[PDB]
């Protein structure tokens, strides 16, 4: 069984799952998130021209595609681009794959699978590597060659359609956005499928802060998003001050939390809305290209605390690690994300007040600092909290305010 | 200053934590104790409160240093138009409505600790229109009531 197509196949579902609501979705083609498919109108003329060109580019380059088959993975990658052929897509990097090309990390289990934004990411690497205890390293996609050779191969695509498209016919400029269209769609792709491989702790270097609209955004923090959830990835550590300000901190307290106030908030220029825009080339119509990275005065962290007072107990999550859910008889306790299949019980006195769940949320913040440390069952009624261990034991009463023992 | 109430809320609140009531919380516990009565100060914020009350490197709050804090992180804050403002910068148009597709995308990437789950009920919860749009304000709303 293929490595990159199990990969391939996860990252499908995923974007079949973003897509639920579009339902834009068929057979043949996944729409990548936040990568519209823009379709190509090309003569089969222009069509072998590409492929050749393309046949060119990997028959003489250091690579390892068999020179056989050089014509042969041209007509696939075209194809699969240029038709958004899902299918196809994941065909060119199984073949990829049987050349010799891994797209998995290069450290294997002591790999550190991490994240760019950005021009300088590269000098996050040294202080991150030098941080960690057990030999762990740092990588980044441009480090794992399938990866690499296909963003290579993708790159061809996007300037052949710069040079042999004349920009003063009308069809042939629409055809070089749908190129570029088609060419981003392949890099997001390909994002997720590295994004999906994570394990454990994970970095994201966004130095000034997270950026909307980008790659990160689109295709590799939903699919980080999704491992969590399955236990795979544990803390998404995203570092946005200068390298300096890590120094002298275990790997554990390098960076934090995307949703963690005073986290800032660059956005693409071509993904501002319009209020924002005019605000913007009213000042300055001319320094806002496409990628020109805005800054907002917003606080993403706002949508967490929405969170933590709509859902009940979710500050247990990202305090404690907790997940505590509705049960047969009152509720369920379990280390987040409730799946190892450990499961210890509170109950309540009154489950369904807001004011009882709070008291009980408060005492656990208080006094355990993880699900192992807490008793078989935590019982809250006429304002005792006890445990129940074998023996019970009533460790704090209610009378105005909260004593102990 | 603060309402008595506020003051009542704050008492209940940090006594849980005054673990055996000398009037005093660990000063590594401030965020966590802020942060479940509403307020969510930077890393920044708090290290600046920690110095300000641990000159003497106890490492200790007060209550009525701890009512100090509150006061002080509950004027730079108005969680109503923060929540509205994060949304609005992912509506292009600014009519006050983006697709379901895209406050799919949005909760994924902002929920640290959802169940993919809770994003489908949160969806299916909504009332999306014939365009496939909604209105992120009464969204707020309902998960707000
Ligand atoms: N290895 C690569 O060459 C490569 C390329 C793109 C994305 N990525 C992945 O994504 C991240 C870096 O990309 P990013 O966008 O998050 O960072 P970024 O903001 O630094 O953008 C990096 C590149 O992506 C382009 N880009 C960003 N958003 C785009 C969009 N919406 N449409 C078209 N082009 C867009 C930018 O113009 C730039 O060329 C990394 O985590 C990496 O894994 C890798
Ligand atoms: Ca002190
Ligand atoms: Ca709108």
């Amino acid at each position: 069984e293929s490595l990159v197509a199990a990969r391939a196949e996860k990252v499908a579902n995923l974007y079949r799952w973003l897509d639920t609501d579009n339902d834009v979705a068929t057979d043949k083609y996944v729409p990548v998130p936040g990568f519209e498919r823009v379709d190509v109108d090309v003569s089969d003329e222009v069509k072998q021209r590409m492929i050749q060109s393309m046949s060119g580019y990997i028959e003489h380059t250091d690579n390892q595609v068999p020179k056989d088959q050089a014509e042969a993975l041209a007509t696939l990658f075209v194809e699969s681009t240029l038709d958004y052929d899902w299918d196809k897509r994941v065909e060119f990097l199984t073949k990829l794959e049987s050349y010799g090309y891994s797209f998995e990390a290069p450290h294997a289990e002591k790999s550190i699978v991490s994240f760019w934004s950005g021009k300088n990411f590269k000098q996050y690497r040294d202080i991150l590597d030098n941080a960690q205890t057990d030999g762990k390293k740092v990588v980044y996609d441009i480090d794992v060659k399938g990866n690499a050779f296909a963003i290579d191969l993708n790159k061809h695509l996007m300037r052949w359609g710069g040079l042999f498209l004349d920009p003063d016919n009308a069809e042939q400029n629409q055809l070089k956005s749908s190129i570029d269209a088609a060419t981003f769609s392949n890099t997001g792709f390909w994002s997720s499928v590295y994004a999906t491989g994570a394990q454990n702790d994970v970095y994201v270097i966004a130095e000034g802060g997270v950026r909307l609209g980008n790659y990160f955004w689109n295709v590799q923090l939903p699919a980080l998003r999704q491992l969590q959830r399955e236990g795979l990835v544990g803390e998404i550590r995203l570092l946005d001050k200068p390298v300096s300000e890590y120094k002298d901190l275990p790997a554990d307290q390098i960076g934090r939390r995307l949703t963690d106030a005073g986290v800032a908030v660059k956005v693409r220029f071509d993904a501002l809305s319009h209020e924002r825009q005019a605000e913007l080339l009213a000042d300055n119509p001319d320094g806002y290209k496409a990628d020109t990275l805005v800054e907002l005065d917003v606080k993403l962290s706002a949508i967490d605390s929405m969170l933590r007072e709509s859902l009940p107990f979710y500050s247990l999550r990202t305090e404690r690690n907790l997940l505590v859910q509705e049960g047969e008889e009152g509720f369920e306790v379990r280390s987040w994300p409730g799946i190892d299949g450990k499961s210890k019980t509170i109950l309540l006195d009154n489950p369904e007040d807001a004011a009882q769940q709070k008291s009980i949320e408060r005492f656990i913040l208080a006094n355990f600092d993880n699900f192992e440390q807490m008793p078989d069952e935590l019982f809250l009624v006429d304002n005792k909290v006890l445990s129940h261990h074998d023996g019970r034991t009533r460790i704090i009463a209610q009378k105005e305010d909260g004593a102990w023992t | 200053q603060l309402t008595e109430e506020q003051i009542a809320e704050f008492k209940e609140a940090f006594s849980l934590f005054d673990k055996d009531g000398d009037g005093t919380i660990t000063t590594k516990e401030l965020g966590t104790v802020m942060r479940s009565l509403g307020q969510n100060p930077t890393e920044a914020e708090l290290q600046d409160m920690i110095n300000e009350v641990d000159a003497d490197g106890n490492g200790t709050i007060d209550f009525p240093e701890f009512l100090t804090m509150m006061a002080r992180k509950m004027k730079d804050t108005d969680s109503e138009e923060e929540i509205r403002e994060a949304f609005r910068v992912f509506d292009k148009d600014g009519n006050g409505y983006i697709s379901a597709a895209e406050l799919r995308h949005v909760m994924t990437n902002l929920g640290e600790k959802l169940t993919d789950e809770e994003v489908d009920q949160m969806i299916r919860e909504a009332d999306i229109d014939g365009d496939g749009q909604v209105n992120y304000e009464e969204f707020v709303q309902m998960m707000t009531a």
